[PDB]
């Protein structure tokens, strides 16, 4: 007859070594996943520019 | 579902597998039953109703 | 098309897609026929898989153009021959039931 | 690009746009005009084309 | 004012009495109407101040594309927008210049908002019950209907504890408690 | 506070709407970027369309972690709560303590005649990033259920193989320090909504030399997740096993709450399917 | 073990099913449609 359902996964002594081996390979290599943390002149007319932009962002503001 | 199998060694036999009801829907059997002897529970996909006739294509 | 003829004879020589699943489909109505004038191996529809029934193998069949009007959703762009005459007996009249096919 | 600025930044980057949808657009949509007045555009014209 | 006849209109053809074009499509006295504000000055201030947020897009957008200074401040600018509620999107400054209107200011006004939660079933009916007084926003209450309430302000305007009007409510669901004489 | 919730959640349903709607837009800005640094004509569209090569200053001035954890990811570390089903057995207590160890910043909740609005309100109003609620089949646990609390979303695992801690032997007690992770196999993008749900679970910012790591192993759309702690030789690492081991199927993953029921499902396995037994993530 | 067997063997099947009948359309259309704009080129000549 037929089945609708791969049935789960018994664990195996080689599905164990499979694991170590890849869990060995990745710490020698040291390459893990982990959260890490999220840290923290020009020119005469752009300073011009930069100087009348902010200027007037303040008074907006 | 009640008449289909005589024993709960022939349920094990043939768990996990997929029925189908004559109005259609889908579903598989999934454990046998103790207290009756042939009897199982089987999960469909939508309410099966108590009118209707479940089956298991077999070759 | 194949030169002169309008009909052009030629051997069957094997059956595309005879394993395809789902019935009366392009791959499943085309076979492979290799024309006698030149030696040369081309691929050809016939009507009907019935009509496939009754094709079969090293038979002398008769093609002819196969002239589409307008496309169709699967059919395969390419084929240009169908099969009218199977070993001298056509085949609209061993699919109604008229003839028989003589071997 | 990095250094360049105001109008003249506009009107460069206006003119690349013009360039690329006139190759492969219709002349019409791609270049209609701005709406003027009948005797506004014609002296218009013909003091530019003194 | 008789509608002319017909030579009258080929002499007179530029003439107009009640629309003229300063009267820019009547566009004010036609906002001021959608959301019912009381006086003609309050439209031209907040077009004043659309016009200051255009201009500094402008120039923003004359600036170089890949400009920190650029980037910096048109992030400033969309996201002071987007708290204070006039745009409504946060990632497109064409929006920035495009989409900053009077309107938008003029429906972050408050009675705009209480009639959206549905405290008012018109903005008409919002401005009276604000002018009689029932509104509060926070704990203290707002007398000005042209009060111009943010995003997380928006989450405090309430009724005031004493109305009759959060009375018959409370009544009408069935769960008046005189204890607080609601 | 509830007030602030329903507003904020209102309007990201409204900006994800409107993002998803602006995705073509920011396809064609893509095409005019790309023809105006390599000359090349612009299509019709583009090229009789006036409002955006208008509007392409603004947009030419314009320019990853998921939504739900964009804004506290590597800011807050996550505190949990391990709660268990309702009434629970022994074993299945021991599980919970189990699961309380191997995160850190978790606490441990004891459910009984605690409801689900009660609990996930109180988790909101005192602050806790997450809740696992743990489901037994007499004594064997077989569920395990995750959510994220400011409105985030929940996935729903079913854990089959289990082996304890205390099942195995007195060796000891577990090294608690802030670990390292491993993801393998995680590749589609129901893959990255896993592991970055799994992710955020975890603490951030572990150091260079612990000695605890933490796998995931995706193997055939079944998770298994193991603790070894690892010491480096001269020639080659040794690692001790440690912790439980069980693989974990997941099989739904809601958008709301766990208390909330019609949720947005963003997926679900689908067994009668026809072709359930085919693909691998589905 | 059975049930695993099985489903392993059965999706193997369908897997080369598929690529063995896309393999001959593909022939079928290329070289077929090769001969026949040929043919028709050579004709519009005429």
């Amino acid at each position: 007859f037929d089945r609708t359902a791969k049935p789960v996964p018994v664990i195996t002594s080689e599905v164990t070594e499979s694991l170590e081996d890849m869990i060995r390979r990745r710490i020698q290599d040291s390459n893990f996943d982990d959260l890490q943390r999220r840290t923290l002149a020009l020119s005469e007319e752009l300073q011009k520019a930069h100087s009348e932009i902010s200027e007037l962002y303040a008074n907006l503001v | 579902i009640k008449d289909m199998f005589s024993s709960a060694m022939e349920v094990a036999r043939f768990e996990g597998a997929q029925i189908k009801t004559v109005s259609g829907i889908r579903g598989e059997i999934k454990r046998a039953l103790s207290k009756p002897e042939g009897h199982y529970r089987a999960a469909f996909e939508d309410k099966i109703l108590m009118s209707d006739i479940v089956i298991l294509r077999s070759w | 098309p194949f030169g002169g003829s309008s009909h052009a004879k030629g051997i069957v020589l094997e059956k595309l897609g005879i394993e395809s699943k789902q019935p009366n489909s392009a791959i499943r109505k085309c076979v492979r026929v290799q024309l006698i004038k030149n030696g040369k191996k081309v691929t050809a529809f016939v009507p009907n898989d019935g009509c496939l029934n009754f094709v079969d193998e090293n038979d002398e069949v008769l093609l002819a153009g196969f002239g589409r009007k307008g496309k169709a959703k699967g059919d395969i762009p390419g084929v240009r021959f169908k099969v009218v005459k199977v070993s001298g007996v056509s085949l609209l009249a061993l699919w109604k039931e008229k003839k028989e096919k003589p071997r | 690009d990095d250094q360049v600025i105001g109008k003249a930044r506009s009107r460069t980057l206006e003119m690349r746009l013009n360039r690329l949808s006139r190759v492969n657009g219709h002349q019409d949509k791609i270049n209609k005009l701005e709406k003027v007045p009948m005797h506004i555009r014609r002296g218009m014209i013909d003091k530019h084309v003194k | 004012v008789r509608k002319l006849k017909h030579h009258e209109q080929k002499l007179l053809k530029k003439v107009d009495f009640l629309e003229w074009k300063q009267d820019q499509g009547h566009r004010d006295t036609q906002v001021m109407r959608t959301y019912h504000i009381q006086n003609r000055e309050d439209y031209h201030k907040y077009n004043r101040i659309c016009g200051d947020i255009r201009r500094l897009a402008n120039k923003l957008s004359l600036l170089p594309p890949t400009d920190p200074f650029r980037r910096k401040h048109e992030q400033l600018l969309l996201d002071k927008l987007y708290a204070m509620g006039v745009l409504t999107t946060k990632s497109k400054i064409s929006d920035l210049e495009n989409k900053v209107t009077v309107s938008a200011i003029c429906r972050r006004r408050l009675p705009v908002i209480m009639h959206r939660l549905k405290m008012a079933e018109t903005i008409q009916d919002a401005v009276k019950f604000i002018e009689q007084g029932h509104v509060r926003v926070g704990p203290n209450l707002i007398n000005d209907p042209a009060y111009l309430v943010t995003r997380n302000m928006e989450d405090y305007v309430t009724w005031v504890d004493n109305s009759k009007i959060k009375k018959t409510l409370l009544r009408y669901r069935n769960q008046i408690d005189d204890f607080d004489f609601s | 506070m509830l007030r602030r919730q329903a507003r904020e959640r209102r309007e990201y349903l409204y900006r994800k709407a409107q993002e998803l709607q602006d995705s073509q837009l920011q396809q064609k800005r893509q095409i005019i970027k790309q023809a105006l640094a390599q000359g090349k004509p612009l299509p019709k569209e583009l090229a009789e369309d006036e409002s955006l090569q208008k509007d392409f200053r603004y947009d030419q001035s314009l320019k990853q972690v998921d939504d739900e954890y964009a804004a506290t990811s590597g800011i807050m570390d996550p505190r949990i709560i391990v709660t268990t089903s309702r009434d629970p057995s022994t074993r299945l207590s021991q599980f919970a303590k189990e699961i309380k160890l191997l995160f850190p910043n978790a606490v441990r909740l004891n459910r009984g005649n605690y409801v689900m609005p009660n609990l996930v309100d109180a988790c909101k109003k005192s602050g806790t990033t997450d809740l696992v609620v743990l489901h037994e089949h007499r004594g064997v646990p077989t569920s395990l259920t995750i959510s994220h609390f400011p409105h985030g979303p929940t996935a729903q695992f079913s854990l089959h193989n289990v082996v304890m801690r205390h099942d195995i032997i007195n060796a000891g007690n577990q090294s608690e320090v802030n670990p390292h992770l491993i993801f393998d196999n995680f590749t589609t993008a129901l893959g990255k909504r896993v592991v970055c749900i799994l992710k955020h679970l975890f603490n951030a910012g572990p150091k260079k030399d612990s000695e605890r790591v933490i796998t995931f192993a995706n193997r055939g759309d079944f998770i298994s997740v193991r603790q070894h702690v690892y010491v480096r030789t001269r020639e080659g690492v040794e690692i001790a096993e440690v912790g439980p081991r069980f693989e974990m199927r997941l099989f739904e993953l809601r958008l709301g709450t766990l208390e909330n029921k019609d949720a947005d499902v963003e997926w679900q396995l689908r067994r009668f399917i026809r072709t359930a037994n085919k693909k691998d993530y589905l | 073990f059975e049930a695993r067997q099985r489903i392993e063997e059965k999706n193997k099947e369908s897997s080369d099913y598929h690529a063995k009948m896309a393999h001959i359309v593909n022939t079928i259309n290329t070289e077929e449609g090769a001969e026949k704009n040929k043919y028709e080129r050579e004709r519009k000549l005429r």
